């Protein structure tokens, strides 16, 4: 297949950045995307062959190379905070047949590393009235105050993973829209029986994935860097 | 009445790994109307009729890509095709590709056609039903495995059915002065004495369009072959086409012979004496 | 590796006239492969301002190309075409045949 | 954009015919895609089409009008899966292959009872944090207020939609719609 | 020109 690394990052403006991807499936036309909310994919450039390359849609900014039939990699030479999008790498059999996408790349771009915040999380526990009108019990996780919004949320059970009567926010709201560089909130729902929620052996967990700060970045202040970190909150069972 | 379109590609290595020479070439019929060359300094599909010239900015644009991506396409078969034959990187070789369609006079598909070949010989060709491919040897055989998994065969289907035949009417009738004509050949003939007892006489057909013509010797009105050449058709520079046929007679027996015309222009097959 | 050694055709694209401008063709065919010199002679010296058409080839994968340049046929000027080929120990000259 | 869709977001119950549609710019353009697009996740191919007409694959039809430069997608029998983001792709040329803007679709449950109601959740027994949860309404019915996502407890063959809202002020009032929802005291 | 179904060999 086609993969592409890595799949997060946050970047300082004006550092350099190279995105891999390597493809093993013997394809000549490969291609470097990237998506932002109201415009689709948006070609970046293109590879018709090994040792060929083509400008796309939105080249400024980024430069590629195809050394071989395999690598294809998206460098940024200067980040700017506009370059703050997913990225998705491509291949193809030939040009003008289907395109293969590889995983994506969220990356963030920031002119001040300060902005970056992990974020905080609490889990709500079911209404009496609901589980009284439905025999049901919602469990509701918030996550809050985080920046950028590369994050991932997870419910878990007793030390296991749940998916069935789970439902997450599909984009991150901002908490301040009418403002800039607002930090972002998730919210989640898990809803078991009555009898499951009020067996207080069960352990209910909810926890946020936040891919943060890398390594290499340089950490100039008294808070703590923000790492790439799993932020949880837990509810245990009860009756009454 | 019918017609048909053509695009002709060749790639030339050069010795010691040198980089391809890549000439692409569009016909309608007997008229070429666009070009490609990799030693122009545009580096871009360039008219060379005046009916494609109307054509947009994004034409021009989507052509180039689409030729030059068929130039980068032939520069990796050539260092393929070199170790398939396990050949050296001293010596220039050859890659070729045509294809095109065919449309009868109602201008309906008729028939297309994809061949592709390495040094002058046969190597992978799409037979008539646009679904199986002919692999001339075992290298193509290789070939045929990698295009038959990859559906090369139904995408080039849907072209040569649907792409080429579209823009093939397109053309007929943004030039149809032009492309829906037919110059009949204006013909004359030559005399020219060998030696004492026999002579040459020459039949010419001149400024005729398309390529396609037959001539054809007769004695006493029965067509001959003895005695006769034929030369190959040729292009006169403006768009129309040239041929003539000799035959060596006996001296004093010119009037015995007439050379028979046949051209899809002629209201009325010709019939030529020397005069 | 096919090699076919070219036919060279040389002749006037109308009927030749002293003192008439026209044009001096030489039409190489049949040959591979494509890599080809082709001069036009006026009295045994190069022409100077030669064109040609398009490298293209028919169906059994022989070019063909036409070269051509502006001349004026006079009664004392002698024409041919001068060509070179790998298939050819040295450059064939065809002269013009002003009745071929 | 050079290449269109047909602005979203779409919604469609389950069971229904849903039909996206998309133009392009290039006259020339030779190969039409439709992707499919989860959320934070990869584009997926749903088909493609090369030739005028239409082009059937189980529950999708795919139609291409290249005389007037326009490619749509009929999906039959809508799914839960079938929610995502529909991504049309034309290749402009050579490597130049051009998205749309994307069009979100959303299939919706069949509801066939809906018992609206807002209940309000709290951090613990004893906090007073707490949010809004107003669930059990209508596919139909559409300080921060989340998105309405689509729950489903298999275990039960149960689905709900369901929003969630907070705000900063204290003693904030989850009363603060379907005219018959519940609001316990 | 053919915008699909070249591939290389």
């Amino acid at each position: 297949g086609i993969t592409q690394a890595p799949t997060s990052q946050i970047l300082a403006a004006g550092r350099r950045m190279t995105l891999r991807c390597t493809q093993d499936m013997r394809h000549n036309a490969m291609y470097w995307y990237r998506q932002d909310l109201g415009l689709g994919l948006r070609l970046i450039h293109y590879s018709n062959t090994a040792g060929t390359t083509g400008k796309g849609e939105v080249p400024d900014g980024y430069s590629v190379s195809r050394a071989n039939t395999d690598d294809f990699p998206l460098t940024l030479a200067s980040a700017v905070p506009s370059q703050t999008s997913v990225y998705f790498c491509a291949s193809s059999w030939s040009f003008g047949t289907e395109a293969f996408f590889g995983q994506g790349t969220r990356l963030t771009v920031v002119e001040d590393l300060n902005k970056v915040f992990p974020p905080e999380v609490a889990v709500f526990e079911p209404s009496e009235a609901e589980i009284s009108h439905t025999q049901k019990a919602t469990l509701v996780c918030l996550a809050t105050g985080f920046y950028p919004d590369h994050v991932e949320l997870s419910w878990w059970v007793n030390g296991k993973e749940v998916h069935s009567g789970v439902c997450t926010d599909p984009q991150p709201l901002k908490e301040q829209p009418a403002l800039n560089d607002s930090r972002y909130a998730l919210s989640s729902r898990l809803r078991v029986s009555a009898t499951f929620w009020q067996d207080p052996r069960n352990h209910f967990r909810c926890q946020v994935q936040f891919y943060g700060l890398s390594e290499n970045d340089e950490w100039t202040q008294d808070r703590a860097k923000p790492v790439t970190q799993i932020v949880s909150a837990e509810a245990w069972g009860r009756a009454d | 009445g019918s017609h048909s379109m053509r695009y002709f590609f060749t790639s030339v290595s050069r010795p010691g790994r040198g980089e391809p020479r890549f000439i692409a070439v569009g016909y309608v019929d007997d008229t070429q109307f666009v070009r490609f060359d990799s030693d122009a300094a545009s580096q871009r599909m360039e008219p060379r009729a005046p009916w494609i010239e109307q054509e947009g900015p994004e034409y021009w644009d989507g052509e180039t890509r689409k030729v030059k991506a068929h130039s980068q396409t032939h520069r990796v078969d050539l260092g393929t095709l070199r170790g398939y034959y396990n050949q050296s990187e001293a010596g220039s070789h050859t890659v070729q590709r045509m294809y095109g369609c065919d449309v009868g006079s109602d201008w309906r598909f008729l028939r297309g056609y994809h061949q592709y070949a390495y040094d002058g010989k046969d190597y992978i060709a799409l037979k008539e039903d646009l679904r199986s491919w002919t692999a001339a040897d075992m290298a193509a055989q290789t070939t045929k495995h990698k295009w038959e998994a990859a559906h090369v065969a139904e995408q080039l289907r849907a072209y040569l059915e649907g792409t080429c035949v579209e823009w093939l009417r397109r053309y007929l009738e943004n030039g149809k002065e032009t492309l829906q004509r037919t110059d009949a050949p204006k013909t004359h003939m030559t005399h020219h004495a060998v030696s004492d007892h026999e002579a040459t006489l020459r039949c010419w057909a001149l400024s005729f369009y398309p390529a396609e013509i037959t001539l054809t010797w007769q004695r006493d009105g029965e067509d001959q072959t003895q005695d006769t050449e034929l030369v190959e058709t040729r292009p006169a520079g403006d768009g129309t086409f040239q041929k003539w046929a000799a035959v060596v007679v006996p001296s004093g027996q010119e009037q015995r012979y007439t050379c028979h015309v046949q051209h899809e222009g002629l209201p009325k097959p010709l019939t030529l004496r020397w005069e | 590796m096919i090699q076919r050694t070219p036919k060279i055709q040389v002749y006037s694209r109308h009927p030749a006239e002293n003192g008439k401008s026209n044009f001096l063709n030489c039409y190489v065919s049949g040959f591979h492969p494509s890599d080809i010199e082709v001069d036009l002679l006026k009295n045994g010296e190069r022409i100077e301002k030669v064109e040609h058409s398009d490298l293209s080839f028919s169906k059994d994968w022989s070019f063909y190309l036409l070269y051509y340049t502006e001349f004026t046929p006079t009664e004392k000027d002698e024409y041919a075409c001068r060509v070179n080929h790998v298939t050819l120990s040295q450059p064939k000259i065809v002269k013009w045949d002003r009745d071929m | 954009k050079e290449v269109e869709q047909n602005s979203g977001p779409l919604s469609v119950p389950e069971g229904a015919i849903a039909s996206l549609n998309c133009t392009y710019s290039y006259r020339g353009s030779q190969s039409f895609f439709w992707y499919r697009q989860y959320s934070g996740k990869s584009p997926e191919l749903i088909m493609f089409i090369y030739s005028n007409g239409d082009k059937e694959d189980g529950r999708f039809t795919a139609q291409l009008n290249k005389a007037s430069q326009y490619v749509s997608l009929l999906i039959r029998d809508s799914q839960p899966s079938d929610s995502a983001t529909y991504l049309c792709a034309v290749n402009f040329g050579g490597g130049k292959l051009i998205f749309g803007q994307g069009t979100e679709l959303s299939v919706k449950p069949n509801i066939q009872n809906p018992d609206p109601a807002v209940y309000q959740l709290r951090d613990s027994k004893s906090s007073d944090k707490s949010v809004c949860l107003f669930t059990d309404f209508d596919s139909q019915t559409n300080v921060y207020i989340t998105d309405k996502c689509v729950l489903d407890m298999r275990s039960m063959d149960f689905k709900s939609n369901s929003a969630v809202a907070w705000s900063n002020k204290s003693d904030f009032a989850c009363a603060n719609i379907p005219e018959d929802t519940f609001f316990p005291s | 020109a053919a915008g699909i179904g070249i591939l290389t060999v």
